[PDB]
Parts: C-alpha cells; sequence; structure tokens
RNA sequence: ACGACCGUAUAGUACGAGAGGAACUACGGUUGGUGGCCACUGGUGUACCGGUUGUUCGAGAGAGCACGUGCCGGGUAGCCA
RNA sequence: CGAGUGGCUUGCUACCUCGAUGUCGGUUCCCUCCAUCCUGCCCGUGCAGAAGCGGGCAAGGGUGAGGUUGUUCGCCUAUUA
RNA sequence: GUCGGGUGAGAACCCCGACGGCCUAAUGGAUAAGGGUUCCUCAGCACUGCUGAUCAGCUGAGGGUUAGCCGGUCCUAAGUCUCACCGCAACUCGACUGAGACGAAAUGGGAAACAGGUUAAUAUUCCUGUGCCAUCAUGCAGUGAAAGUUGACGCCCUGGGGUCGAUCACGCCGGGCAUCGCCCGGUCGAACCGUCCAACUCCGUGGAAGCCGUAAUGGCAGGAAGCGGACGAACGGCGGCAUAGGGAAACGUGAUUCAACCUGGGGCCCAUGAAAAGACGAGCAUGAUGUCCGUACCGAGAACCGACACAGGUGUCCAUGGCGGCGAAAGCCAAGGCCUGUCGGGAGCAACCAACGUUAGGGAAUUCGGCAAGUUAGUCCCGUACCUUCGGAAGAAGGGAUGCCUGCUCCGGAACGGAGCAGGUCGCAGUGACUCGGAAGCUCGGACUGUCUAGUAACAACAUAGGUGACCGCAAAUCCGCAAGGACUCGUACGGUCACUGAAUCCUGCCCAGUGCAGGUAUCUGAACACCUCGUACAAGAGGACGAAGGACCUGUCAACGGCGGGGGUCUUAAGGUAGCGUAGUACCUUGCCGCAUCAGUAGCGGCUUGCAUGAAUGGAUUAACCAGAGCUUCACUGUCCCAACGUUGGGCCCGGUGAACUGUACAUUCCAGUGCGGAGUCUGGAGACACCCAGGGGGAAGCAAAGACCCUAUGGAGCUUUACUGCAGGCUGUCGCUGAGGACUCUCACUCCGGGAGGAGGACACCGAUAGCCGGGCA
RNA sequence: CGUGGAAGUCUGUUAGAGUUGGUGUCCUACAAUACCCUCUCGUGAUCUAUGUGUAGGGGUGAAAGGCCCAUCGAGUCCGGCA
C-alpha cells in the first residue's frame, strides 16, 4: 500500500507546518535573577495567531518589551509584577510556593524557569490545592492532579479568551480560516471513504471498516489508526 | 483541461541553462546545478557506470 | 441577528450565534470609568469608547464566569 | 396500378310465429395505394412594397448596419400539398 | 397410443471464426414463405333468416393508431374488412 | 471586396485613389515571460508562404539598440546554497545549530527627469531647453545627532477634497453641409521652485443640565456649541517655469459629474492581515564625480508553447471615447487597426450534407425521455397559495400599464438626474430591433455554498458545520529519519492527535458468546542471561530452580467489528428487532392488492404491507431552503410527430492552380443454386455479360482501422486482501554492557533533563549498544 | 416608518473561473481532447501571475486509484539485458 497521512505528516512538509513565521512570540515568562524586583506597564492588548486569544504587550523598568500571555482583565496602563515578592493580583507571575492555595492560575511551569506549560489556551486555568517544602499539588484543565515543585512559576487567574469553543463555527469557511492559522491538513477526508491501498479502513463495495477499530498499542505506524489503546468505546455502561 | 496540446502553451518557464563548467544546456537555473556534469553538485564531474554497456 | 444567514444552517447554529452575538454587542459597562461604552475590538480584546481602555476578557464577553472568580479568592 | 370499405335503391321485401332480417343487380361516396398537374384553397416566396425600433451619414430627403431579411404587415412568378 | 413435417423456441454438440464476421430492442428500406387474419371462389352444419361454427382452393392486395414497459413477449383502449 | 491606375518579362491577391466593408477589453495602445535579429535598407525568387507574387517573418549583403535621475544593480520574503559542526562503511548523501551568501527586471521595498525636436532603424538614453538626486572637495554656517517619525501594509460600507476625461453654456479659429441652420475639430503648454489647505490631533476662550453633529455610528461639566489658535494634504489650486515649447489659426471662460491622487468616519475576525535596506530627524554656495549590465523587434487566428505562418494555450495596464441603457450588457459609431481568421473562376447553382428562416389544420399523436426546437422575458402598478428552521417560499401564481407630441407639477443646489400630471396623436405591433424567466404540482436523494475521475462518470460520490468515541500533562499522545536529528510547536486539554457519523428537528432499543481493545489475575503456561544437578581433566549436551511481557482464566467496553433467529405454550450462538420506516435506489414472487389519474398507465402518487433479504451515528425517521442530480403529472408552446414544402448561407457539380492519405498475394463483368473446414467474385452446374467514363446512396468484398477487452490455457505479470506459506520493520518485555557507594531500600559520582548562571530535578534507572520472548499484512 | 448595508446571499457571457445537454460540428481534425449553441460559478472553502517547497513504494490527493511535463493500481532515462 501506501503511506498514510498520518505518516506523512511526521515528513514536516509545507502542507503539514504551521506558519510559524506569520506568528508573534513565544511567550515565555521573563527571567529575573533573584529577590523579584521586576515590574512593567501594559503597553497595549494584541491577537495572537498561534493560539486565537488576546495577548498583553508589556514593557519593563529595564526597558524590554516582551509580548505575554494574558489572562482576563489585563488592561493598557495596568502595572504587571513578575518574582518572589510579587504581588498576588491577576497578571502577577510568581512562583506556586508564593501563590495563596484555592487560587485559580495560568501558564504553569513544568520545571522551575522553562518559561510556562500548562494551562495556556483560552479560558482554561489550572487550581493551586496544596502547599509544602518539597511540592505544589495543581489541578490540571484537564482534572489530573498535577504534583510540582514549588518553585515553578506560573500567572495568576485565568486565560483570556474564554469561552471561544461556545460559538459553533457554522460553516466551513469559518473553519478553513482558523485551519489556515495551524499546523493541520484539512478538511478530513474519512479512512474508510478510501481505497484499500490508502488506508487500513479503505476498500469495500460499501463504506465500513475492515477489522474492529480498537487497535493495540504495539501496532506500528501506518497501522495505528481507529481508536489507539481505547480502554472502552460508546457512550452506554 | 486536456493535458496534451493545451497545457503546452504555458511553458514559458526557463529552467535548463548553457551550463558554466561544461558547455551544456543543462544547468537548471532555478536549482542551480548541472544535470549533465554535477556543477553545483560535485566538484567531480558526474559521470556514470550504466552510461555505457557493462561489457564497456 | 443571525438573518444574514437566510434559511441554511438550521435553528441550534443561528439561534446560539444571534445569543452569543447579542450579547456580544450589548452595552458594557467598562470597569476603569462606569459607563456602559465598552466594544469589542476582536477575538477577547475589548475597549472603552470613553476612556480608551483597551483590555482583555472572554472571546465573546468582556467578563466570563471563570473570569470572575479570580478577583473573590 | 389498383386493393378494400360505407351508403342508397332492391327492402322492412325473401326467410321467420315473432323478434329479427338478407341477396342478384344499379347507383353515390370514403379509405389505402398509384401516376400526373397548379385554374381553385393552402404553404413558401432573405423577388418586391409598406410600417417601425437603436445607431451612423448635421436635420430633411435618402441610405448602411442590427447574420447572412433588425423586427412587424402584405405578397407576384415558380416550386409545392 | 402410434406415424411424421418444419427448423420459429429451448436444449445438446464444439465443425467454423479469438492477428475481432460490432449486442438486445427499436427504426428505416427492400425481397420472400404459407401452416391464411381480412378480401375472392367453394363444401359441411347441431345450415329458416340474420349472425355464426368447421373445412377446401388461394399469397393479388391488405393487416393500421395509441397507454404502461428498454423491452422482444405480453397486458390494456378505441377504431377496423 | 470592387473599378480605375502604378511597377513589372509576368499581377485576383505588391503599391496608389476611389467606392464597399471588418475589429471596439479588441483585430486598437503599452508591456512581462518566452523568441533572438525575426527590426531598417538594398538586391532577389532556387527554398518557405494552403493558389500567384514584382510581396514577405523567405534568400544574400549591409545597417541598427547611446541613460547619474527607466530597469538591473541595493534590501529583505517563502525559501536556497556555502563553510564549520555532527552523522554515515562512505560520499556528489543527511537533519540541527552557528556564520556567510543567495533569493523580487510586468507585480514587494527603493535617492533623483520633465517638455520638445531628431532617424530608414534608438531615444525620460541623442540634441535643445529647463529641472532634480547622491557622493566627494573647497568655503561659510553648525555642534546639534538620537529619541522619534517614516519605509509599513487585512476585508466590507461610506463622507469630504480633487485632476484627466465626458458633457453643458457662451466666445474665438478652421472644416463640413446647403430648402433648414445645423454638424465636426481646435481653442495647448510639463517636470520643477514657491505658495494655499481641507480632514485628523491638540491648545486657549467659552460654559451647554439638553444641546451640538452625521450618509450612518455618534459627542459632552472627565467641559457640548460658538470664537481664536498650534500642527497639518493632493499626481490638486494659484504664481513662476514660458518674448520655453507647440500650433495653419484661435492660441477661451464658466459649469456639472468627477478615474487618478489626497484625507476622514463606520463595521468585521475561533481569520489579526511581511521584512529589511533606506529616508526624515539634520543648513547653504561653488565645483567635481556619477563607472558596470539591459535597451532592436514580435508579444500572437504568422515572431511565445503546442512537430506547422496550428480555430488550441499564454500574465499585466489602457474599466472614463460617442449614442444607448442599470451597466465594463446588446446593437450602432469614432480614434486607431485591418481587407492575411489569405487560393480563385463558373452554373437560379440539381441530388445530398452543414448551419438556419417560414410553414395551413392538428398540438407531444414523436421518443427510453419534449432529446431538439420553441414558449416566457425589460420596467412600474395591483396582487400572491401550501409549506416553513419565520430567514424563506416569492419575480409564487394571476391581472393591468408601457410609443410619440404639446404644456406642465413634484424631489433636489443641480445634472445633458429622478417621480408624476393634463391635452393631442400614429401603428397589426411602443422592453416595436436589441437586451430580455415559461409557470405549477407530486415523489426519491444529498441538508446548504463547496469537491471530483486533465482526456466517455459532476452524481445520490468526497468535503462541510453539527454529533460522537479514542489517545495524551508536554522528557506527552501521533508521526518522519539509518544516524546525527525532525513535523506537530512562537502550540499545552476552550489543546492536537486518531477515527466514525454527517445541518436543524424528534430520536438513537436489546446483545460482551466470537473477534478487537483495555484492566486485573490465586493458580497454570511463559525465552535468554545468571544459578544449581548430571555429563565432559574442559566443551558440546541433558535436566532442574526462578519466571517478564504474552497467553489460559476474570472483568470492562457496541456512537468497537458485528448480531438482533428456528421452534413451542425454550434451542443454536450473547441477545431475538424497540421508535420508526416498508413492494423501498432494499421486495424474489411482481405489472403484489385497493384507490387516484388516462379512452387505455409494467410508469407516478396514496393506502395496505406477513419485510425473498427494512431499522436506529454499519445511524432510524423526518424535513423548510438549495440543485446543469433520478422519476411522474398539468397549463402554456411548438415541424418532435401526422407529412412534408419552399427558401437562405457555406459546400457539393464544372474550370485554373496547388496537391496528400488509407489500402493493394494474385486474378477479378457478375447472378442463382450447389459444393467445400459447416458463412465462395475465383470450385461445380446453369443463367447473364460489348468496352470505357460521370454522379449517387453505401447491399457485398464474413469492407478498412486494432496479434479479442469477453472466455479458457501458461507450473505468465502486477495492484489489492487476509486467522495462506515464509519472513522483515516497528511496539512491549527480560537479560548483559555503560554501571558507581551504603527480596526490599538508601545514596551520588557516571549518565539524562531543567536552569544564563549559581544551581535544581532525576539517577545507576532512563538513553544508547547487544540479545531473548510476545504482538506484528505496517512492509517484502 | 426611516436609517443602516449584513451574506461561503440572489440576477448577471463585467472581468474571470467552470463544463450540463446537443450523445450537434469535427473524428487521415484547426486540435494526439478542437468548434458552436446551451448551461454553472461569479465577495469567496473565490479566481489568477510570478517566486518557492514536497520525488517514485516516495510526493500530492474536499478520495476519482485522481495527479506528479500527451507517461501512473507505482513517473521518466539509462543500465542489469542478448
Ligand atoms: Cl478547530
Ligand atoms: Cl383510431
Ligand atoms: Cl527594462
Ligand atoms: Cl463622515
Ligand atoms: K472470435
Ligand atoms: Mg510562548
Ligand atoms: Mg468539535
Ligand atoms: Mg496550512
Ligand atoms: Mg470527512
Ligand atoms: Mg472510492
Ligand atoms: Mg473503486
Ligand atoms: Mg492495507
Ligand atoms: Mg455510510
Ligand atoms: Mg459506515
Ligand atoms: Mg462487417
Ligand atoms: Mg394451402
Ligand atoms: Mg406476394
Ligand atoms: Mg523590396
Ligand atoms: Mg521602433
Ligand atoms: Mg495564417
Ligand atoms: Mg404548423
Ligand atoms: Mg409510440
Ligand atoms: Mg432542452
Ligand atoms: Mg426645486
Ligand atoms: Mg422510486
Ligand atoms: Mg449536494
Ligand atoms: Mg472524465
Ligand atoms: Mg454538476
Ligand atoms: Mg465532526
Ligand atoms: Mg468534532
Ligand atoms: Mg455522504
Ligand atoms: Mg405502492
Ligand atoms: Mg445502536
Ligand atoms: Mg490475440
Ligand atoms: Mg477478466
Ligand atoms: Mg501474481
Ligand atoms: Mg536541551
Ligand atoms: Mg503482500
Ligand atoms: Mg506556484
Ligand atoms: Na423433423
Ligand atoms: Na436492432
Ligand atoms: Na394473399
Ligand atoms: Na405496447
Ligand atoms: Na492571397
Ligand atoms: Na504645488
Ligand atoms: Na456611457
Ligand atoms: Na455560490
Ligand atoms: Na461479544
Ligand atoms: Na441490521
Ligand atoms: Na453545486
Ligand atoms: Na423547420
Ligand atoms: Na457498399
Ligand atoms: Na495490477
Ligand atoms: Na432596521
Ligand atoms: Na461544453
Ligand atoms: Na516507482
Ligand atoms: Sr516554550
Ligand atoms: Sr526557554
Ligand atoms: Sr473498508
Ligand atoms: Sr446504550
Ligand atoms: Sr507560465
Ligand atoms: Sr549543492
Ligand atoms: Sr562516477
Ligand atoms: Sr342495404
Ligand atoms: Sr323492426
Ligand atoms: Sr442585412
Ligand atoms: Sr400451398
Ligand atoms: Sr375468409
Ligand atoms: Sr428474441
Ligand atoms: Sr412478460
Ligand atoms: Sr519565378
Ligand atoms: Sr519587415
Ligand atoms: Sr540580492
Ligand atoms: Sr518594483
Ligand atoms: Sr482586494
Ligand atoms: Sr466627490
Ligand atoms: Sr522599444
Ligand atoms: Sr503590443
Ligand atoms: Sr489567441
Ligand atoms: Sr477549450
Ligand atoms: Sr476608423
Ligand atoms: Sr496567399
Ligand atoms: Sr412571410
Ligand atoms: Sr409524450
Ligand atoms: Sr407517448
Ligand atoms: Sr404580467
Ligand atoms: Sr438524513
Ligand atoms: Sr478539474
Ligand atoms: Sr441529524
Ligand atoms: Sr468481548
Ligand atoms: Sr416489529
Ligand atoms: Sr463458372
Ligand atoms: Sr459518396
Ligand atoms: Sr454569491
Ligand atoms: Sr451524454
Ligand atoms: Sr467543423
Ligand atoms: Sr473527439
Ligand atoms: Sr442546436
Ligand atoms: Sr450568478
Ligand atoms: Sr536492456
Amino acid at each position: 500500500g501506501r503511506r498514510i497521512q498520518g505518516q506523512r505528516r511526521g515528513r514536516g512538509t509545507s502542507t503539514f507546518r504551521a506558519p510559524s513565521h506569520r506568528y508573534k512570540a513565544d511567550l515565555e515568562h521573563r527571567k529575573v535573577e533573584d529577590g523579584d524586583v521586576i515590574a512593567g506597564t501594559v503597553v497595549d492588548i494584541e491577537h495572537d495567531p498561534a493560539r486565537s486569544a488576546p495577548v498583553a504587550a508589556v514593557e519593563f523598568e529595564d526597558g524590554d518589551r516582551r509580548l505575554i500571555l494574558a489572562p482576563e482583565g489585563v488592561g493598557v496602563g495596568d502595572e504587571l509584577q513578575v518574582g518572589v515578592s510579587a504581588e498576588i493580583a491577576p497578571g502577577n507571575t510568581l512562583p506556586l510556593a508564593e501563590i495563596p492555595e484555592g487560587v485559580p492560575v495560568c501558564n504553569v511551569e513544568s520545571s522551575p524557569g522553562d518559561g510556562g506549560k500548562f494551562a495556556r489556551a483560552s479560558g482554561v486555568n489550572a487550581q493551586l490545592l496544596t502547599h509544602d517544602r518539597n511540592v505544589a499539588v495543581v489541578k490540571l484543565p484537564s482534572g489530573e492532579m498535577k504534583r510540582l515543585d514549588p518553585q515553578c512559576r506560573a500567572t495568576i487567574g485565568v486565560v483570556a479568551g474564554g469561552g471561544r469553543t461556545d460559538k459553533p463555527f457554522v460553516k466551513a469557511g469559518n473553519k478553513h480560516h482558523k485551519m489556515k492559522a495551524r499546523g493541520t491538513k484539512w478538511p478530513n477526508v474519512r479512512g474508510v471513504a478510501m481505497n484499500a491501498v490508502d488506508h487500513p479502513f479503505g476498500g469495500g463495495g460499501r463504506q465500513h471498516p475492515g477489522k474492529p477499530k480498537s487497535i493495540s498499542r504495539n501496532a506500528p505506524p501506518g497501522r495505528k489508526v481507529g481508536d489507539i489503546a481505547s480502554k472502552r468505546t460508546g457512550r452506554g455502561g | 483541461t486536456g493535458a496534451g496540446t493545451p497545457s503546452q502553451g504555458k511553458k514559458n518557464t526557463t529552467t535548463h541553462t548553457k551550463c558554466r563548467r561544461c558547455g551544456e544546456k543543462s544547468y537548471h537555473t532555478k536549482k542551480k546545478v548541472c544535470s549533465s556534469c554535477g556543477f553545483g553538485k560535485s566538484a567531480k564531474r558526474r559521470d556514470y557506470e550504466w552510461q555505457s554497456k557493462a561489457g564497456e | 441577528s443571525s438573518g444574514r444567514f437566510g434559511a441554511r444552517y438550521g435553528r441550534v447554529s443561528r439561534r446560539r450565534v444571534a445569543e452569543i452575538e447579542s450579547e456580544m454587542n450589548e452595552d458594557h459597562a467598562c470597569p476603569n470609568c462606569g459607563e456602559d461604552r465598552v466594544d469589542r475590538q476582536g477575538t477577547g480584546i475589548w475597549q472603552c469608547s470613553y476612556c480608551d481602555y483597551k483590555f482583555t476578557g472572554g472571546s465573546y464577553k468582556p467578563e466570563t464566569p471563570g473570569g470572575k472568580t479570580v478577583r473573590r479568592s
């Protein structure tokens, strides 16, 4: 047969890549030596092509101009702070240790200093639950309880743009425009709508998968399609 | 549209040109490589044993 | 407000579009001053036509349910 | 190169209780086929004559173009049914 | 039950054609066969008549229009000698 | 095209005039690519040119392309290459990371040129006039100088400013016409220098509690109007430039609508609409320098691609010439171009054919099917059903009007803008041509716009929004690479991957036995290393002990693959078909039965329906809207038909010139029969038959064109499949190495990751190398 | 009632794109996919020029086994090869 679409993907050809050259900024936590002493003023609010959500342009005291992953409620003129002794206000960034429990956080680091990994999409947020001298437990947007190093920096508040998913695309044209801003091949032809040569589910005189859809985790690329290592399927039971 | 005559009329692009190294009109001006002598690809001259019968 | 869609898309689609856009187009009280002068500038971007306060908020609402929770705690 | 049918008289007669109901022959017409012809009716008739829209030749007069007549009305000969 | 004729149906066979003899139905145009549907002439009748029924000679001419269906076939309608 | 004429040995087609035509987003003008001398001149006709040629894109010889200010050159874009580094058995191979370079000629950014004149051929290049830019030198000024501004930007609507053009009025110059007095052309003049400034923003004054303002949104005591002011636009106005230039002459002035250009306001995004060089910021004189490359011509029904002087294909700007009208529409006409979509002569010019016009009465009877053709039509008024997701349906349907002429009214600043009124009046016909919908109903399918088999399929197929399930916390899931490495990803669960279903609405039953996936697991099974026994002075080898993933076994799971019967008043194998729908695009029987409709209806629709063999995201039902989708009915219309006729244009036929191809074992005037390998012009018997030629429609040569696609055969091929055979990747798992200290555990020092770093997390694991077991059509 | 001017919105041979029927014309063609009329789309998932990337068991594919220079159920060239 021929390599399936999932295999063409990995080659990183133009069709499968994201329009990086059109992307604005790699929104990471500003690095501070120590002491915390660092603040900046929100100069503007911009649209982020890579995330379909707003982003704040912030100018710091030392003269550094950088785009920031803006939480909800941040506006031009506001003063944001970043450091161990930062003020516990929305928009400020400080390690999980200095962040009081029960407070919503976003753009959490996985390893102290990485610049932020978790809770970065529209409207989401992580819940800071437990404190300790060794570990700070956080509840990520997926519902998973994540034990983290209390030194991991994080921003206060929920990511701006919440509710984006509430409105339907309505028509293909709208999807088209969004897709064009991401690293994704669209539209999607169903495997079952292809020829045997093109996909495991292809062929037949009528459209239906060959074998069952639940495929073993050990399946090789070219065959791993359908329901990857599903613990169950359907809605009932 | 036919792949034949009708599709021939758009062919006004220049690719293969006289090669600075070998003199053959095979220097692909887009790729900057000579399909005949390998100029632009290798210091050594392009040559292959299959260019002649195995016993020659 | 989904009349631009004519007889296409079905109830749900154009019904939720009309709502989301209605509440989006509503007069919004600016956080800076107090006047109902906040208009959407783009996806998640809002601004007061009075004091010029430009700020971030929900994609279609200037403030989201989870956004209000932030203040509280 | 002619085939077939209908109608009238025969006749409300022969036959028959009645109901019903022929023929020989003589006529008139129809249908299908055939050959020919155009006085008559009909079609055509970018021969011709007229009306008239747009535009061009300044108007007028008189003309060109609008697909092999712009369109509309009438239509001779011939050819035709 | 027995004897046949035909070569329209079907089957059988594998002679002919696989360096190709273009399909079914329809159409159009031409010729033919008779086991005759009508028309001519006849015989019988459970032939009064009228209308039939069965049979003989006979291939000159005729055997048309339509509804469903790709249909051939067939079903149906109204005309018809 | 035609009549004259010119040149010439020769003229239908080379040139001149006249008459007649063709082209209007092109058949005109400027160009990109591409061509490459095709451009100009002279001389020619052997070649090329669908005939001819005195002509030519042909032949030969000469000639022709002139730049500080037009392009290139410079900048950076998607991206490319080079070097270093690393991989690889190796490289001309390979990903990343660094550095460098490359990457835009119409059409990205960008220092500066306009007007006229000139040649056979160049021209913002030459020449004349005027102007401008950059660098440098000198002199003077200036010490400022880098923050900032610019370069520099999406889609939709819209205001204002405003030039060209077009038109109107009046004047002047010239032409035309001659029943009038109308019609046509012209009435010029740049770059540049100087000056003017609307919009936006801001300041002062002022002091609105309801006013100010817009096409629209809107604005304000956080200070509205008004008044004054700062900054501030055009490729625009104005003055110069200009006793420059140009014109035979006049050598205008006002207006309207206003492309270009300038400047504002509004709206939209699950879409956010380049970068760099450079410039400004940052003066003036005088002078010097401004090199290098391109520049001809074609740009197409003859200069390009398509073998051709090919009816094909091929980007940009001229989108403002006149009438017309809604119009960048038709039709007609300018400017400009052309008679080279390049063979002619002749015959009332037959048959036949291609395009096409008109046909009486009938009116779909034609046909698989109204295929083909036709009908309708523009604009205003009236009026408009079922259904419906309330948007729509809808231009539903149906009805009326429509010209010209005279005089007017209304809206507006006005138009050579629009809406009406009264009177008069002509035709068969007033959207008079042109332009220009036929309409209605029932059913099936897909919701919709969209996609597709370049070249027989445009569909119901694909996509889609919507619905759903699966995987994954990022040192992730998924995927590419042998490796070094990489896409996703400037991304982080409101994510993105992998699949299914396919808008909305009402819904989506039962089954986990088999198969798949996943989880668990006492016990059973389960390889290699190490370990133990036997064996061998060692070794091969035999056995044992321990036992990972996996399997057995257990459980979960069907919007996983799939299933939803036979029998009787349970059995196979888990369940035994729920809502619905149903003779279906699924129903064999079958033209099922009843009804509707028709003279007549295997059709269509409705009802019934025991369903050969319907049925619920293998989605069921249903549905407004949409459709070059399938079927059916009606009105209207008609040469589709009854049944054909006449006509128009190009052919056909005859003449001049040019001049192929297909095909050919031989013989050949055949016909009827027969025979023969059973389908004979050629054998046999007869019949017929004087030769040659022209036109015809195609009966035969089992006509010509193709070593049958069908079918079989060959120990033929290939693509595809799988619980076929055998293997190979890949995933999981144990073990050895890296690998270290004190049956579970602690630690840090290798190693890995995070962190600029200090340092943090992890850690003998992981990675990597090796081997073993399992899964393994992903691949051979 | 007006204003406003939305839309994978409608009419449209505007430009441009496409290709339903005629099973017309052609079928030793004008043409190895053409001609005419008819027909669909025509503010968007639009069309288009140039530049650039992806390469052969590999691309690319709104999926037709479509397309990758008249070549595709595995391009083309040469070689293995007689
Ligand atoms: Cl999405
Ligand atoms: Cl009849
Ligand atoms: Cl140039
Ligand atoms: Cl405005
Ligand atoms: K055969
Ligand atoms: Mg970031
Ligand atoms: Mg979704
Ligand atoms: Mg993309
Ligand atoms: Mg799909
Ligand atoms: Mg398919
Ligand atoms: Mg198929
Ligand atoms: Mg497969
Ligand atoms: Mg399906
Ligand atoms: Mg399916
Ligand atoms: Mg034959
Ligand atoms: Mg007899
Ligand atoms: Mg006879
Ligand atoms: Mg000459
Ligand atoms: Mg010239
Ligand atoms: Mg020519
Ligand atoms: Mg008639
Ligand atoms: Mg019939
Ligand atoms: Mg038709
Ligand atoms: Mg007035
Ligand atoms: Mg049906
Ligand atoms: Mg559709
Ligand atoms: Mg096709
Ligand atoms: Mg179609
Ligand atoms: Mg979906
Ligand atoms: Mg989804
Ligand atoms: Mg579908
Ligand atoms: Mg029925
Ligand atoms: Mg179900
Ligand atoms: Mg053969
Ligand atoms: Mg076969
Ligand atoms: Mg095989
Ligand atoms: Mg790292
Ligand atoms: Mg195989
Ligand atoms: Mg391209
Ligand atoms: Na017999
Ligand atoms: Na036949
Ligand atoms: Na007879
Ligand atoms: Na019949
Ligand atoms: Na000629
Ligand atoms: Na000026
Ligand atoms: Na006009
Ligand atoms: Na559309
Ligand atoms: Na099961
Ligand atoms: Na079923
Ligand atoms: Na469509
Ligand atoms: Na006719
Ligand atoms: Na013949
Ligand atoms: Na194959
Ligand atoms: Na309104
Ligand atoms: Na067509
Ligand atoms: Na290949
Ligand atoms: Sr990051
Ligand atoms: Sr970082
Ligand atoms: Sr399949
Ligand atoms: Sr269920
Ligand atoms: Sr081209
Ligand atoms: Sr190279
Ligand atoms: Sr070599
Ligand atoms: Sr009588
Ligand atoms: Sr009587
Ligand atoms: Sr005429
Ligand atoms: Sr006889
Ligand atoms: Sr008889
Ligand atoms: Sr038969
Ligand atoms: Sr039958
Ligand atoms: Sr000669
Ligand atoms: Sr010439
Ligand atoms: Sr360059
Ligand atoms: Sr340029
Ligand atoms: Sr545009
Ligand atoms: Sr204006
Ligand atoms: Sr030139
Ligand atoms: Sr030109
Ligand atoms: Sr052309
Ligand atoms: Sr074409
Ligand atoms: Sr002219
Ligand atoms: Sr000629
Ligand atoms: Sr007439
Ligand atoms: Sr009919
Ligand atoms: Sr009929
Ligand atoms: Sr009407
Ligand atoms: Sr449906
Ligand atoms: Sr196509
Ligand atoms: Sr649905
Ligand atoms: Sr199971
Ligand atoms: Sr039931
Ligand atoms: Sr003989
Ligand atoms: Sr002939
Ligand atoms: Sr549209
Ligand atoms: Sr067809
Ligand atoms: Sr033709
Ligand atoms: Sr053809
Ligand atoms: Sr036609
Ligand atoms: Sr349209
Ligand atoms: Sr060979």
